[PDB]
């Protein structure tokens, strides 16, 4: 929970940055988690993406994230797996549809 | 030339109070100074997707199956007991007097040239025909809003109290004199006469209002509910507030003054609608209508400019209205 | 030659503190000690559009759109408890003396000439009219200023705190005294010369003055709204900000001295209208009009280069105020 809050902090506090990014490079983590991180709904200003609203995002902003929390966090016992990824990909997709 | 003044400010005639709300049984109204009031319970419900659904840009029938799933809201309610049939609302009324004299004036020559023409109007008519529709929507519960509709008794009470003491006791049905016009009465034109004596100026006038009314046996009141934003993002809140003073349900003040203000009977596309209440482009944002547009000829502010400064007076009815709107108050310049 | 002095600081006389405002019920005012206070809180209101519509520039249908939609504001609100009809509003008043000395000059020879003036306008006559004037704006309840104007009766207890209690007490019926005529009573000539010996320097005059005002149960009471200046007119997201102490509604102090300095029932104009208050070029920004205007040569500072510079006295209801300007206190000097 400390973590997913420091997730939601961490997507908050970048809200803070500039409404309008780009296609700036470092594409291959940056198209699910690109949109989590919001685009102010003040620079989009005539519907220029369809994807914002289409649900692309949540289930796999929480996938990408337990996969970063399997990798992050595997003591002795070796392996952690893919139901507790679905677990807290679920948790934090509920935590980001929260949202709306 | 004369112009009109940059800075007027017009103080409010017909201050009235938080309307609370208790409730009791019917034939105990005369005990009725010991009724538990109303409080507002919050409770959650769970209901259907109703509502329009936005088919823009999301999925065709998957992301918008949130249908054969529940919402759950978080709202407040206000409820009698389930031994009780009788709402009570109780609030008080100044009626001031002085209404055509601003607390501000940049002018002071369009200060002078104002008081002479209200001064000109209540000494060759009295406050005769706005106290007696004041008095008439003090007489009929226009004040209770939705705890009128569905009512089998509606009775005020209505003391003007002298100095702790009653001096006066008006007891109306207000389910008699209907909502919409204006007829006379032996003891509505007593009520009119005060309410005209205090609004000359000739005494000070303060009335107890309290209203019963007979609804049912644990039904829902409707007390103000707050005006609080809500926000898009992060959804999930609240989304109903009930007004409450210290745990007690009540109405607002300026619900309470709209509904003693409603008088307007003079705008040029009605033919018995009712009355409307007196604002400057008199407009009923509920309805969605706004009378007087200044297309027309007949908004407040052409009708004030063209009394004052132009001494074009115009009809009794709308002289009558732009008295109204200087007893309701207001911020009027350039 | 004696030109005036080209910086000119006199001190204010007449130093009132903030009013508080609490609440309670008639019958019991005397004991009004433990009285909750009367605290503002904010309230979102639904109104119209009224006002008077810049059609200049702008399209038809965006004005008659708005004239059909609402519009919310947030405002502030300090109404009475629902069994409490009585706003009771409490401050404190010190009297100093000492009304001609200034507390900073240029000119030497203008402060000695200026201390002789005041010195002969005082030896002439004492300070019995202005104290007499400052005493029915104190026993009138002048500084309720909107908290009157429908008041059912109005007491206003006046103490003179001789150690750390009182020592005399005045109370008033603040509305058989008018705004306007003033009369002589045996408790107002009293106050009288209490102020005038505070005002002439010859003891130390400390007054709590307590005023009741019977409005109604749960009714709106008015304190000072905050002028928000250049943090706040940018947006309109808070249109009325009232004034409060701690946690609880006050009116502010320089309210209450400019309501005891409305004395002034002398101006060029028509004085049958009432007294206003004692400035230099006596204005009434509200009312919007300035009378003691520099073209009628009644204004306070032509008065006073005549009465200092040239030794013309003029009028004596005229150096009465200019004394009553001296009392106020400011910041006079030529370049």
């Amino acid at each position: 929970a400390q973590i997913c809050d420091e997730a939601l902090q961490y997507a908050a506090r970048l809200r803070e940055l500039e409404p309008g990014w780009s296609a700036t490079p470092g594409c291959q983590l940056h198209d699910a988690e690109q949109l989590w991180l919001d685009p102010l709904r003040a620079q989009t200003d005539e519907t220029f993406l369809q994807r914002r609203l289409r649900g692309d995002w949540p289930a796999e902003v929480g996938n990408r994230f337990a996969n970063w929390l399997n990798r992050a966090v595997s003591s002795d016992s070796q392996i952690l797996g893919s139901p507790e990824a679905a677990q807290w990909s679920q948790e934090l997709s509920k935590e980001l549809t929260m949202f709306k | 030339i004369l112009s009109t003044a940059s800075v007027l400010a017009f103080e409010r005639k017909l201050d009235p109070s938080d309307a609370l709300m208790s409730a009791g049984a019917w034939a105990q109204r005369d005990a009725s100074q010991e009724w538990p009031a109303v409080t507002v319970r919050e409770k959650s419900v769970r209901g259907t997707i109703s509502n329009r659904l936005k088919t823009k840009d999301r999925d065709p029938a998957k992301l918008d199956a949130s249908i054969q799933s529940p919402n759950l809201q978080t709202v407040d309610v206000a409820n009698l007991p389930s031994d009780a049939d009788t709402l009570k609302v109780r609030f008080t009324l100044r009626v001031l007097g002085g209404a055509g004299t601003p607390s501000a004036c940049n002018d002071a020559a369009y200060r002078d040239k104002l008081l002479q023409t209200v001064a000109t109007y209540v000494n060759d008519q009295g406050f005769a025909e706005l106290a007696r529709r004041y008095a008439h929507n003090l007489a009929n519960a226009r004040f209770l809003w939705r705890n009128r509709v569905g009512a089998e008794a509606v009775e005020v009470r209505i003391n003007h109290i002298r100095q702790g003491e009653v001096a006066r006791a008006w007891r109306f049905d207000a389910l008699a004199i209907g909502l919409r016009d204006f007829k006379a009465d032996a003891e509505l034109d007593a009520l009119a006469e005060l309410i005209a004596s205090g609004l000359s100026g000739s005494g000070h006038v303060l009335l107890e209002v309290v209203a019963f009314a007979r609804i049912g046996d644990g039904q829902e009141v409707f007390p103000s509910q707050e005006l609080i934003l809500d926000k898009g993002d992060k959804k999930g809140q609240k989304s109903k507030t009930l007004y409450s003073v210290r745990d007690a349900a009540a109405i607002h003040s300026q619900k309470i003054g709209n509904a003693l203000r409603t008088i307007d009977t003079w705008y040029p596309d009605e033919d018995g609608l009712g009355p409307i209440a007196v604002e400057p482009y008199g407009s009923v944002t509920s309805q969605g209508k706004a009378y007087r547009q200044p297309k027309q000829k007949l908004d407040f502010y052409t009708l004030l400019d063209n009394w004052v400064l132009r001494d074009e007076a115009p009809a009794v009815e709308q002289q009558h209205y732009v008295i109204a709107n200087l007893i309701r108050g207001g911020v009027f310049g350039e």
